[PDB]
């Protein structure tokens, strides 16, 4: 048993956010919500399909039939962002399934593409029998990016390490990714690619070795 | 008000055990279940399973049953979970919940999570007190505007937190970019910092990045020259 919610959703400040999660049946299990803000615990924002717990505002409402299940938010605020969780518990298994969860991105702000900055790897690191690329990402709103790496055109996804991002001091934000390889993998492919993808675009930078 | 308290952070090497507390107050221990859930580092909540302090009675969910123990002592209101063999893939943050969303009809006999802890982060690496390598990422102008250039330090394998990077011994602000640190499998961590600075000044001006990490007592001052 699975449940289904988009990885995203945005809008912008009092427009109403629809969150969905969908399941085989869901309509006869009953649903309950959870909100998690970034150095918040899961906190219940709605229990029993639709109902709303104490000091939830009345902005938070749920519903479920059929085979999707679906929170609702009015009028939404900067606040709300946060990562929102559908729970079911699955009898046939006896387990408590939760949905993969979806990201609320809040728009206060329009959108920022992201500058890329590919850095190879350094001399003295190669003598150390090290190599790492540095793939530094700035500039960007909204804060939410996803970075591959290739190399000799095809993907590469051992040693790859990428930081969530962090605000800015203009209230933009930044991240950064790295790639550990060894030196004879650097020095064997022609060329390794940090490829950063932003609200449907992707900026790429290329290095090689020598 | 109703309240479960766990216990602090933890660091583990590959191959131990751990073994994480939740106490409660505010409620009557043994009057619902306690549920624990598992949250990787961007990833997404994991149900691990359930047990109930008046019984004992335990519901271990597929992907921990067997490798992880759940155990209870009602004499001091608290519920512990024991993780054993850990592994990196083991870094996460774990949270307990009070099952208190009681069933509404006999048809769905489930007892749902109301209230939760506040989670215990446990993170798992062959990670000692480390100082860090600081390499030269040296100046590009690839991605500036024109007539300047990127130059930086790359501050490598360090913990624990924090390294604090200043330039020229902080005569050198403006146009200063330090990135947070990436925390990785190894659990050790790295960070990179670039000033954004004039290309013409590249021969006349000596650009120095200088990295102190206190934990370990250990300073760099990294000369990035235009190679």
């Amino acid at each position: 048993s699975v449940l289904t919610q988009p990885p995203s959703v945005s809008v912008a400040p009092g427009q109403t956010a629809r969150i969905t999660c969908g399941g085989n049946d869901i309509g006869r299990k009953s649903v309950h919500w959870n909100q998690q803000k970034p150095g918040q615990a899961p906190v219940l924002v709605v229990c029993y399909d639709s109902d709303r717990p104490s000091g939830i505002p009345e902005r938070f409402s749920g519903s479920n039939s059929g085979n999707t299940a679906t929170l609702t938010i009015s009028r939404v605020e900067a606040g709300d962002e946060a990562d929102y969780y559908c729970q079911v518990w699955d009898s046939s298994s006896d387990h408590v399934i939760f949905g993969g969860g979806t990201k609320l991105t809040v728009l206060g702000q329009p959108k920022a593409n992201p500058t890329v900055t590919l850095f190879p790897p350094s001399s003295e690191e190669l003598q150390a029998n090290k190599a790492t690329l540095v793939c530094l990402i700035s500039d960007f709103y909204p804060g939410a990016v996803t970075v591959a790496w290739k190399a000799d055109s095809s993907p590469v996804k051992a040693g790859v390490e990428t930081t969530t991002p962090s605000k800015q001091s203009n209230n933009k934000y930044a991240a950064s990714s790295y790639l550990s390889l060894t030196p004879e993998q650097w020095k064997s492919h022609r060329s390794y690619s940090c490829q950063v993808t932003h609200e449907g675009s992707t900026v790429e930078k290329t290095v090689a070795p020598t | 008000q109703v309240q479960l308290v766990q216990s602090g952070a933890e660091v583990k090497k590959p191959g131990a055990s751990v073994k994480v507390s939740c106490k409660a107050s505010g409620y009557t221990f043994t009057d619902y279940h306690i549920n624990w859930v598992r949250q990787a580092p961007g990833q997404g909540l994991e149900w691990m399973g359930w047990i109930h302090p008046n019984s004992g009675d335990t519901n271990y969910a597929q992907k921990f049953q067997g490798w992880v123990t759940m155990t209870r002592d009602t004499a001091i209101s608290t519920a512990y979970m024991e993780v054993n063999g850990l592994k990196s893939d083991d870094t996460a943050v774990y949270y307990c919940a009070r099952a208190g969303l009681h069933p509404t009809t006999t048809e769905y006999y489930y007892y749902g999570m109301d209230v939760w802890g506040q989670g215990t982060t446990v993170t798992v690496s062959s990670a000692s007190f480390k100082g860090p390598s600081v390499f030269p990422l040296a100046p590009s102008s690839k991605s500036t505007s024109g007539g300047t250039a990127a130059l930086g330090c790359l501050v490598k394998d360090y913990f624990p937190e924090p390294v604090t990077v200043s330039w020229n011994s902080g005569a050198l602000t403006s146009g200063v970019h330090t990135f947070p640190a990436v925390l990785q499998s190894s659990g050790l961590y790295s960070l990179s910092s670039v000033v954004t600075v004039p290309s013409s000044s590249l021969g006349t001006q000596t650009y120095i990045c200088n990295v102190n990490h206190k934990p370990s007592n250990t300073k760099v001052d990294k000369k990035v020259e235009p190679k």
